[PDB]
């Protein structure tokens, strides 16, 4: 899954 | 003449009811405040002359004083958020606004800077100063044919005062002020100054730095192409804030993700990975980890663009915080990808630089090594081939590391541990 | 994310 900054 | 006054002799000045005595006295303190070594803010503040500054912004027939208190008032904003809140509570606000509309450039100019100072120092300062209507005055300096035949100076301040109109989160800014501004900020996005283009990039990156509705707002302004134009730029400095911006949009949907990808990207990665600026190998490698967050199909235009090779390079050598970014990129696309997808990964060496970063003092970059690790012998085990894996991770040390953090404090390094050894290690 | 003249 994606990480946000 | 004006140089060198105590901030005595200016109060003296200001106080002296002789408009002429005031704008000496002011272009003194203007003078004071633009030293570069300990700029005498808190002096002036002291000393109560806000309130005179302020005043001076509206003395229309004596635009001097105007120039020179905005000048002044500039250089306090420009210091602490106690030195910021001191021109606010001034009323300084209301009266930069009204000074864009000035006939004198130079003076609507500096108005233009005051205001990007308060509005810089934090969200509630940028809301304030959005709340007494900065943002319709601001667009129209900039409400020209060609942006060309503005001062060059000038259009560069416009920009950045409107970055910071974009900047900050906790609340990011309002939705229908960043619509407000968007239209113009594409417009400077495709300007020929690298100044221009670095701080419209900044503020590109301010308005993606957020949840995927903000993002597509930007996205569906088309800005995408542009944006990867400018990633690949020479300067550093238009690069920089570029890289952000794409790397802000790819943590959204796998669609705006696949928009960065449609733009062409990943063909300027083989340079961003290998960037003598580690900040950009850094940032790279983070952009990367999220496209390999992506679908199959994305990472598939991984592979079909020989990043893989380039993920194993950042992994076997980077400064930690990249080569911690690549870890999260190889577990990512063992995560999402197929088999195939896995064993080319294998095959591209990834196996003996991911076995290296097991010897890292740092807790959760072995816990991502891990769980890519056991991703990639899940996709060896769907093709009979656990054994050659394990002889792989044997015989560059690999084992001898993972039987050692068995014997770890963080319990869950211990069980992903022991796990690997027991299923695969018999 | 301030700017000082001169």
């Amino acid at each position: 899954k994606r990480q946000r900054r | 003449g004006t140089v060198n006054w105590s901030v005595e002799d200016i109060v003296k000045g200001i106080n002296s009811n002789n408009l002429e005595s005031q704008l000496q006295a002011t272009q003194a303190a203007r003078k004071l405040l633009s030293r570069e070594k300990q700029p005498p803010i808190d002096n002036i503040i002291r000393a109560g002359l806000i309130p005179k500054f302020v005043s001076f912004l509206g003395k229309t027939d004596c635009s001097p004083i105007q120039f020179e208190s905005a000048w002044a008032l500039t250089n306090i904003a420009s210091g602490t958020s106690e030195q910021t809140k001191a021109v606010v509570d001034g009323g300084a606000i209301p009266a930069f606004i009204s000074l864009l509309a000035s006939p004198h450039a130079h003076i609507s100019e500096q108005a233009v800077w005051a205001l990007g100072n308060i509005a810089g120092d934090g969200s509630a300062f940028r809301d304030l100063v959005i709340k007494h209507g900065a943002i319709d005055p601001l667009l129209a300096l900039l409400a020209v044919p060609d942006l060309s035949t503005l001062a060059c100076g000038y259009l560069r301040n416009l920009t950045w005062t409107l970055s910071n109109l974009c900047r900050n989160k906790n609340p990011a800014p309002p939705l229908d002020a960043v619509e407000q501004i968007l239209p113009t900020l594409v417009r400077l996005l495709h300007h020929n100054d690298p100044e221009v283009l670095a701080d419209s990039c900044w503020a590109i990156s301010y308005l993606t730095d957020g949840p995927n509705e903000r993002i597509e707002m930007v996205v569906k302004k088309g800005v995408v192409p542009q944006l990867v134009k400018l990633l690949g730029a020479t300067e550093l400095p238009i690069v920089t804030p570029a890289l952000r911006a794409i790397g802000n949009i790819v943590t959204g949907t796998d669609e705006q993700t696949q928009k960065v990808i449609d733009a062409g990207a990943l063909a300027v990665f083989p340079s961003l990975l290998t960037n003598p600026k580690t900040n950009i190998q850094k940032e790279a490698t983070w952009t990367m980890s999220n496209i390999t967050a992506g679908r199959q199909d994305q990472i598939q235009q991984v592979v079909n663009h020989g990043l893989v090779p380039f993920l194993v390079g950042v992994l076997s050598k980077a400064d930690f915080k990249t080569q911690k970014e690549a870890a999260w990129a190889i577990t990512n696309y063992t995560s999402g990808g197929t088999v195939e997808q896995i064993v080319y990964l294998v095959h591209c060496g990834i196996i003996e630089p991911l076995m290296n970063l097991l010897s890292a003092k740092d807790t959760k970059i072995i816990q991502v090594i891990l769980d890519a690790i056991s991703n990639i012998f899940q996709a060896a085990e769907k093709l009979g081939e656990t054994e050659k894996l394990s002889i792989m991770i044997e015989e560059c040390g690999g084992l001898d590391k993972i039987e050692a953090l068995q014997r770890h404090e963080n319990e869950s390094v211990y069980k992903a541990s022991l796990n690997l050894i027991e299923k695969y290690f018999s």
